[PDB]
């Protein structure tokens, strides 16, 4: 191969594996703060359903 | 927490309806269909307002049309009235059953002297509609602020950056 073409082709390969190594930093960081706050997509355990919830008049007035 | 509010004992007096269960059950058609309006708005009231406290002075409503219901069957048909309690009275489950002829006779002695017509089989278990000037309750359950819910998704999926991004994989 010719000093350019490895040369380049090294270059490619180091923005790839920084460009990932960045993500995985990032994935780490998101991953602590969604465990931490709960306010992200990732680790929403469940609640009850609301949708669960009877509205009728009852049969006694004070609930 | 908050000091609970309850009401003064004066706000609590009221001329009480000193009847027993057989008189309450002997009259207790006619008292459906005589005393609607005043029970209605205060069974309205007190499935509206979730509080006793909020529904005191229809509740004084209905203790002033109770009595106002038993003297009007005091000053005319004290006799037929008694002699049907009576008789309601005696039975341990109080039947309408065992007394109906004291029931036919206290009825034709009230649609005579007060045109009152007894309700059918159905009519006093019906959904009514009231009309009252007090307002609807807004926030019946107290409740405070509800939390904001968590920002849903947006945006159109695209590939993954790189693939799994796994250790060495490059897919
Ligand atoms: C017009 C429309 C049609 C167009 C058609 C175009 C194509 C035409 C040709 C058609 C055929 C295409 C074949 C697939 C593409 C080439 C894939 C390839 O070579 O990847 C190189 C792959 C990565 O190297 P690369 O230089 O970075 O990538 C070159 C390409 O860019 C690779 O591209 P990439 O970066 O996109 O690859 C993605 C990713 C690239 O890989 C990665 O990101 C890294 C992770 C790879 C897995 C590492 C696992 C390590 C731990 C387990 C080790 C197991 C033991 C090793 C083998 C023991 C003996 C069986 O792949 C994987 O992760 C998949 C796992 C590897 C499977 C490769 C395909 C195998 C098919 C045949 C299987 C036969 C047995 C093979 C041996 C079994 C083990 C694989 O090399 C290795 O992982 C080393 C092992 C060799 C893998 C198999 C090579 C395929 C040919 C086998 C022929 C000889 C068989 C002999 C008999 C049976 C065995 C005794």
């Amino acid at each position: 191969d010719a000093p350019e073409k490895n040369y380049e082709r090294t270059m490619a390969i180091l923005q790839i594996e920084s460009e990932k190594a960045e993500l995985r930093l990032k994935e780490l960081e998101v991953r602590r703060l969604m465990r931490a706050k709960g306010d992200g997509p990732w680790f929403q355990y469940p609640t009850i359903d609301k949708a669960l919830i009877d509205h009728s008049p009852k049969a006694t007035p004070d609930n | 927490p908050g000091i609970v509010e309850l009401p003064s004992l004066e706000d609590l007096k009221v001329q009480e309806v000193k009847v027993s269960s057989s008189v309450l059950k002997a009259a207790a058609h006619h008292y459906g269909a005589q005393c609607d309006k005043p029970n209605k708005e205060f069974m309205l009231c007190r499935w509206e307002e979730k509080d006793p406290r909020r529904c005191l002075e229809e509740g004084k409503l209905v203790n002033q049309c109770a009595l106002e219901f038993f003297r009007q069957i005091k000053r005319h048909c004290a006799e037929p009235f008694t002699e049907y309690w009576t008789c309601i009275d005696y039975s341990g489950l109080q039947l309408f059953r065992r007394c109906r002829k004291e029931q036919a006779q206290f009825d034709k002695c009230v649609l005579d002297k007060l045109g009152w017509v007894r309700p059918d089989l159905g009519e006093l278990s019906k959904v009514t509609k009231v009309k009252t000037d007090r307002p609807l309750p807004e926030n019946p359950y107290h409740s405070r602020a509800r939390p904001e819910p968590n920002p849903e998704v947006e945006g159109d999926l695209k590939p993954a950056r790189h693939g799994s991004r796994l250790f060495f994989w490059t897919m």
